[PDB]
């Protein structure tokens, strides 16, 4: 009944009611007026005739190699380049943060309620007829149905940019860290205060969780070495909370930031890496302070590892997935004369489009054995079996699945694939199509656009009838992918704005963070800037095997 | 002031 | 010991030990450079030589009336001033925030830590050999002897500028959303997680008290209606947490939003006013949404109030205090086009520089009564005997004591100033000087620049010995204030940044809020553009009581 149920205002312009039945759209900054903002202002109509589509630009970067060659070592360029695919993000993300699960209007308790995923788009209003708003059935249709028909996957469909379990792990382990969803709450609520890259997976949410994990010499990580390597230590020598199921012994229950990272041997893999990169630089920083105690150690190597968490994100995850020519740069002063607010609060959609399960192999070929999904969860004497560098080795050569196409969500994690539309349905989510409108893309007139294909499209036109009650996560991963790529257009122009405010929004980044005195001098600020995956493994898998996020 | 005014009368 | 201590970097360069009797100053975008960042760039200097001093730019701004007045007219001009008095502010303070208490150094704790206050100046290392750092004396002055010699005030000094006790219970108020000091945990730890005008101290630091303060009807806060008149609910009603003296009867225990208020009759006077304000709200409100519910009708109101308080702090209360001919004005807008960061921490410098007490007069007069402090205090029968109108007439009338001036500190509160003292010393905070440069203002050379008199710099000059080891607390309680004003230059300075980073970062004043839409509409939005302290008490005080923060 809510007269705002249709989402009638267009360009951003917000919807109020002011009657039982009347609205009234809010077009302030819009660029646009009219009743519904529709009327483009004299330059906003410049402006959109001067945009190119993110397909075009899409195009652009990803051809012309030879010319992207020149730019890519034009240190000027380069910068000069990367500070437009950095501002041309901006302008997207409502910072601060507006809605969330339970508000469709601006509220304090929406604002500061630091307990709840935000939204980037409202939630319907409850009292709407259809679950789109007024659009559709009474009911969407069965999650089971779309599941199976579209999602399921029949035979692996290989990732074309050649993703490995390097990267299949990486993206586990370090959203892990932000998209830490409160159950006993609901859906749009997480236990991620810290809302962004903060590497509590690494050191705990709390004080408490941190202290436990400590050494309190050398600002080290307690640990333990087994066979002459170095392990992070037991639940039961340092009586952290971690996730285990009753049948794993005591020496296999490890203590780590992430209480659920021993669910796979693939996460404790990163964890272990990352501890031992934490002591790797503490030991680095303790030779230039030796004046240093233990918590200046401590606290300078953790402002550390985040800064080569980010570094390693933009400069090899980001850039792998991209498929761009141009080399993609972590450069904070590249925002300091720009508007840019040092500040984020993680999205309910960046954790639904997230959900990258296509991504998974059907079984995990470590070495010379295959695990099915079964032997692989909970066994971290695969990991202590192997080694870290045998795990490394393997987890390069494993190509991982596609994400867009369609139909390739392993059936073994199904469940999962469900919950992700039932969940979305649950936070009352808006459309494909209005997600599309929120971030400046085109609207799909048809499935067959939607998919670029027949089969899937006509069984999606079946079980839904309006392209326009699409919704938004099915849609991720049946969408037609850009030429050999993992993604489709709606994927990436929706995650790279989440990711660039996680990213350049931490505090680290802002220019009083952003000197060498913050990190212990020029020596810990060069660990930063010249931070990367294959560094990161170098430095502490014995053996120093060659890596990176895509299979050779 | 035009509230007092008017409310002071 | 630290090579540090002796806070060798100028211009806000960073000094880190670089060996156990070694520094390097990290002069990073200081515009200095040298071991000292002391070395001005070309420009640094083309602009000092550029940059009025704050005397001479508050010198014009309280001169000139005449041409104050045509400005004060000519909107356009008017916007322009404003916004270059607040873009003067803009580069002072850090954020997101650096240090606090117990970091000296930028950390992942001192950032991410919520339940401190932040630290404009990082404090003075714990090994170093005198308390300033390594100047002065292994001790620095007993307290109570600055207390009593300086600081106590022997007969009522009247503020020049007219204060009366409508502002000075209005500083109280206000200020306790904000300075909410964790006696629990010390001093340099707060309870209000917001950092900010919430308006927690009507609605609750808590969604449980929030929740047991509402009426839940309308969007409105309970109250009880007592001879006719609106006050806030009982103990025993609404069972919020608070235990008042057992002799309390039980209509007089009132429930409010800050458990601290129910013993001052002049600040449940406030809490009783923006009580009425929030029901009144709330009507209008629903007058132009019969369609709206509670929930909304409430979050929508306190919206309104935090606007209209950040609304009536500018342009009544600073204005007030400023002195200014120029007429300041609330308008986000003016910082859109503007470098800003929406956040603010609360830093302790503030809560300090903010102990006001010699504002305090030596009794209260109401009506005919005079009261003592002692039957001022826990007594609510008084607001009830004489009533908020009485209340009102009475605080507009009698006038506050002036601040800067020394010797104004009436007995009567006097441990509350040697707190602050002994506070400030326990949280190791840095001499005045260190503080004055912190803010672009020239270090003072003598106690007698200090005061502009001689018997009460001697004095402090036999306590202290040199200058460079004076504290700010004190010395912003002695500093000769400015022609006829309240406060001396230390004073404005220092506070000014705070205030617009806890005014204007209110999320409220960013552009993805500031529209009608976020208000209920035009309606609401007019609320918040025309509020002033005259309208709240007219509104809300039966006979509308002329009012002010000035006495006539
Ligand atoms: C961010 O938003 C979250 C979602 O709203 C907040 O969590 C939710 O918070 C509420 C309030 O704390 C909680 O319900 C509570 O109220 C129930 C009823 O109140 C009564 O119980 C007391 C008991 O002493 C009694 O004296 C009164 O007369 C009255 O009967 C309680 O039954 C319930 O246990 C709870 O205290 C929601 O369950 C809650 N849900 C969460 C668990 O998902 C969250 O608090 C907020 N975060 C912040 C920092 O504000
Ligand atoms: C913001 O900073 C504040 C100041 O550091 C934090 O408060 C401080 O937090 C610490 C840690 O929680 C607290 O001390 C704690 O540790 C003591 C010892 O640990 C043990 O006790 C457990 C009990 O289960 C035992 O299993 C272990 O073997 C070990 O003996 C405890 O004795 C103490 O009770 C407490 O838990 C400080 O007292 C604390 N002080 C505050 C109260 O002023 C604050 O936590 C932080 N905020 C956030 C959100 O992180
Ligand atoms: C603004 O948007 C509203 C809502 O979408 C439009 O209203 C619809 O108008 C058509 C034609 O009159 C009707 O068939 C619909 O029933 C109307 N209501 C809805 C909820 O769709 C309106 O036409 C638009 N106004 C302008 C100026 O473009
Ligand atoms: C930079 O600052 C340091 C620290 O204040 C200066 O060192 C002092 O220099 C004088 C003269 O040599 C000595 O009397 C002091 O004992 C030194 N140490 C301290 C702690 O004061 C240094 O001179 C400055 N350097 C420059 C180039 O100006
Ligand atoms: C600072 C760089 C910001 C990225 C802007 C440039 C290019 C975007 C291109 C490809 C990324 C692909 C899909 C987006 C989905 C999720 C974000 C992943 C990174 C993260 O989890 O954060
Ligand atoms: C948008 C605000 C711009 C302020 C800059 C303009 C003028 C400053 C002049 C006078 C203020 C006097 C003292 C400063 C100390 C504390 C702040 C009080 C207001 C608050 O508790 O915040
Ligand atoms: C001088 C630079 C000119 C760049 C022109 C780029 C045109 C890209 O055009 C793009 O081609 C894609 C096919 O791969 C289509 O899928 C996209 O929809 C289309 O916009
Ligand atoms: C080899 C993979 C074939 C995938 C096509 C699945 C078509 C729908 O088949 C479904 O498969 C699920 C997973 O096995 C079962 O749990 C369901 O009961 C079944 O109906
Ligand atoms: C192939 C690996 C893909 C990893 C992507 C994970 C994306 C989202 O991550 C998951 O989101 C869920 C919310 O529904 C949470 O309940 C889970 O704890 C969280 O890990
Ligand atoms: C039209 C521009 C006139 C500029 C002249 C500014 C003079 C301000 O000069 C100020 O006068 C004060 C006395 O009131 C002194 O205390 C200050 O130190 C001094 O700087
Ligand atoms: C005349 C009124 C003056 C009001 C100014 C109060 C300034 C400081 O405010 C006080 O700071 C204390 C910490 O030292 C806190 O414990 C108190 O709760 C807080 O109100
Ligand atoms: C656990 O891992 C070991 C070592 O690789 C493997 O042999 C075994 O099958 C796994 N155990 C279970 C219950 O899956
Ligand atoms: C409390 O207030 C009343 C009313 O003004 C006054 O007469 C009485 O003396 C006060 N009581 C105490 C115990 O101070």
């Amino acid at each position: 009944a809510n007269p705002c149920c249709s989402n009638p205002c267009q360009n951003r312009g917000e919807c109020m009611s002011t009657g039982f039945d009347q609205y009234k759209c809010d077009c302030t900054r819009t660029g646009f007026y009219g009743e519904n903002c529709t009327t483009p202002e004299f330059l906003t109509r410049i402006k959109l005739l001067l945009k190119p589509t993110p397909n075009t630009v899409h195009y652009i970067l990803t051809h012309f190699k030879g010319v992207w060659n020149i730019v890519n070592n034009i240190p000027f360029l380069r910068s000069l380049i990367m500070k437009y695919v950095l501002t041309s993000r901006s302008y997207l993300i409502d910072s601060p943060p507006t809605y969330n699960v339970h508000y469709g209007y601006k509220s304090w308790e929406a604002f500061s309620n630091l307990s709840y995923y935000t939204r980037a788009l409202p939630p319907v209003a409850d009292d709407c007829p259809t679950p789109m708003g007024v659009k559709g059935n009474k009911e969407l249709p069965d999650s089971k149905e779309v599941l199976e028909k579209v999602l399921l996957r029949r035979e692996f469909i290989p990732d074309p940019q050649g993703s490995n379990m390097m990267f299949a792990f990486f993206a586990q382990h370090f959203t892990a860290q932000f998209f830490k969803t409160d159950h006993k709450r609901g859906p749009g609520f997480t236990r991620g205060l810290g809302h962004g890259v903060d590497l509590n997976h690494i050191y705990g949410e709390t004080l408490d969780r941190q202290h436990k994990l400590r050494l309190f010499k050398d600002g080290k990580l307690k640990y333990q070495v087994i066979g002459g390597e170095v392990y992070p230590p037991t639940v039961k020598d340092t009586q952290v909370e971690m996730i285990y199921p009753p049948h794993i012994p005591e020496n296999l229950q490890f203590a780590v930031g992430q209480e659920v990272f021993g669910l796979v041997p693939g996460l404790m893999m990163y964890a272990t890496i990352w501890l031992r990169e934490h002591q790797r630089v503490c030991d680095i920083l303790k030779q230039e302070h030796p004046e240093w105690g233990d918590e200046q150690l401590f606290q300078t190597s953790k402002l550390i590892l985040i800064g080569e968490t980010i570094k390693i994100v933009i400069e090899d995850y980001v850039q792998h997935l991209s498929g761009y020519h141009f080399k993609l740069k972590f450069d904070p002063e590249l925002l300091f004369n720009q508007q840019f607010q040092y500040q984020n609060r993680i999205a309910s959609e960046f954790n639904t489009l997230y959900h990258w399960h296509p991504l998974l192999p059907d079984t995990f070929n470590i070495e010379d054995q295959e695990y099915s999904f079964k032997q692989f969860l909970y066994n971290n004497s695969i990991l202590l079996e192997h080694g870290l560098t045998q795990f490394v080795e393997s987890f390069t050569r494993q190509i991982a699945g596609r994400v867009a196409g369609g139909r390739n969500v392993p059936i073994a994690v199904q469940a999962v694939a469900k919950a992700s539309i039932d969940q979305s349905r649950e936070m009352k989510y808006q459309s494909l199509n209005e997600y599309r409108k929120r971030f400046s893309l085109k609207p799909y007139t048809s499935f067959e656009e939607l998919t670029g294909e027949k089969e899937m499209a006509a069984e999606l036109k079946a079980l839904y009838s309006d392209i326009d009650v699409m919704e938004l996560y099915p849609a991720l991963l049946v969408e037609k992918p850009r030429p050999d790529a993992i993604f489709g257009e709606t994927m990436v122009e929706l995650g790279a704005p989440f990711s660039l405010k996680g990213l350049m929004g931490n505090p680290i980044c802002s220019p009083q963070y952003w000197k060498p005195s913050t990190f212990g001098g020029e020596v810990g600020f060069k660990i930063i800037n010249t931070a990367s995956i294959q560094s990161l493994i170098c430095n502490n898998v014995k053996g120093c095997p060659f890596t990176s996020f895509n299979v050779q | 002031t035009k509230t007092a005014t008017i409310n002071a009368s």
